[PDB]
């Protein structure tokens, strides 16, 4: 309650912690799918990323953490969809929606 | 807005997959 | 980007000194005030430049509009989605969502996903356990091209070193008088200090002038200068080391 | 001249203390680092053009 | 974009609407 307080805190956290998931990872592209006219690896920041992701989804009876991780899930979602080291990783969140 | 406009496709996708369930119920009576 | 950030040579955001008498200035904490201003404001730009995006012939004609925006399915996997040509990316997220709401990973234990029928169907495969890996690998295999029509039959910056210097400039007057202000404070322990680091400091540049071009290739180096004590004492002691 | 020396460093520290302690004496003039610094024709233009700013932001 | 995600959320309830219709459909096709 105390991070998740202020209205400039907050919101750093809605764009730049899945930002920091898939960084320094070599995602599958798109571009060169529509201009023809697999990672399987992470990086240091993404396993420290995911912990913390982890730990910060123990929020239990709704509190500051559960309001914030609700909002989170359909953008990592996108993320989880491309890299397959993201499945076997964040495994507690996936459980705790 | 943007949480209103993805708790509806979601939805939409979620019973587009029911549908395509549903399909196959009709395909194994033939 | 890289992983480090980039070594330049030019100097960026210098000091502000805050031992400067604030009755007479009044500008320092409103100067601090605009840094602020400047970094909330480059706080909310950066955030908000992050969060926006995140014999019978046949005629074959090779198409102009031939694009990646929409490309053919297999009827295997058209009928697990639904649409029939939507994208490229969706249908793989779909895969991933289908596989989530039938919960195949657990009731490694995450990489094995459970076999179902439609998923034995579109995969060609009989194993009860395989790895998500080569279950998103064969969806660029399954996925076929679009078929042509066949017929049969700056200033910142520039500006922010216009700053940076302006800065090292005000750095320059502040510390000149910060010296004349403690020579103002204390006349006695400066004055000596002056006779002593300037002395030092001259018999630091006075130092290197036995080394020259013209001046070592003479013999007024070695000859008769036992008053010099700086070489031809080692002598001794380079020859016990063999270094000659 | 991109790098700093020991001969440099203490002729930049000798070059810097010899001009503080010429000024008290008053045997040299230091008045074109002086005006060409402060500039007053730019500063009342700075002036002018803070106040043209006031002028354009009411 | 706050006018676009209205105007694509509208599109998102008519899609609504007519798989709605479609399942009126398959209602009579049995």
């Amino acid at each position: 309650t105390e991070l998740f307080k202020s209205k400039e805190c907050s919101l750093i956290l809605e764009a730049t912690l899945p930002n920091l998931l898939s960084y320094n990872i070599a995602t599958p592209d798109y571009h060169l799918l529509q201009k023809h006219k697999f990672p399987q690896e992470l990086s240091d920041v993404s396993k420290v990323a995911c912990t913390f992701l982890c730990l910060l989804s123990n929020d239990t009876d709704d509190g500051a953490g559960s309001a914030f991780c609700q909002r989170i899930r359909p953008l990592v979602l996108h993320k989880l969809a491309d890299i397959p080291p993201l499945t076997l990783a964040l495994s507690e969140y996936m459980e705790n929606t | 807005e943007k949480l209103k406009y993805v708790k509806e496709s979601e939805k939409m996708l979620n019973d587009r997959l029911s549908l395509s369930k549903q399909i196959l119920d009709l395909n194994k009576s033939l | 980007t890289q992983t480090n950030p980039v070594p330049v040579t030019y100097p960026t955001d210098a000091y502000i000194p805050t031992y400067l008498p604030d009755d007479k200035v009044s500008n320092l904490a409103d100067l601090k005030k605009l840094i602020e201003m400047d970094s909330r404001l480059d706080l909310y730009l950066t955030r908000r430049r992050l969060d926006t995006s995140i014999l019978r012939c046949s005629i074959t004609i090779q198409l102009r509009g031939v694009d990646g925006g929409k490309v053919q399915y297999s009827p295997n996997l058209a009928t697990l989605i639904g649409m029939q040509t939507g994208s490229v990316n969706d249908a793989v997220y779909s895969i991933y969502k289908y596989i989530l709401i039938n919960n195949l990973f657990v009731t490694p234990e995450l990489g094995e996903v459970k076999l179902d029928s439609l998923l034995q169907k579109v995969l060609d495969t009989n194993a009860a356990h395989l790895p998500l890996m080569n279950v998103v690998q064969t969806v660029n295999k399954l996925v076929s091209p679009l078929p042509p029509i066949i017929l049969d039959y700056a200033e910142d910056t520039a500006k922010l070193r216009e700053i940076t210097k302006l800065a090292l400039q005000l750095n320059s007057s502040a510390q000149k008088y910060q010296f004349f202000h403690e020579l103002s404070l204390h006349p006695r322990e400066t004055l000596t200090h002056y006779l002593w680091s300037s002395k030092q400091n001259e018999l630091v540049l006075q130092g290197d002038q036995y080394f020259n071009e013209d001046a070592a290739r003479t013999s007024d180096i070695y000859s008769n200068n036992n008053n010099d004590r700086s070489l031809m004492g080692n002598i001794s002691l380079l020859y016990s080391q063999g270094r000659l | 001249y991109n790098n700093v020396t020991l001969k440099n460093l203490t002729a930049f520290q000798l070059l810097s203390q010899r001009e503080n302690i010429c000024e008290l004496l008053n045997l040299v003039e230091s008045t074109e680092r002086h005006n060409s610094i402060i500039n007053p024709e730019r500063q009342r233009m700075s002036l002018e053009e803070m106040k043209k700013m006031l002028d354009a932001l009411k």
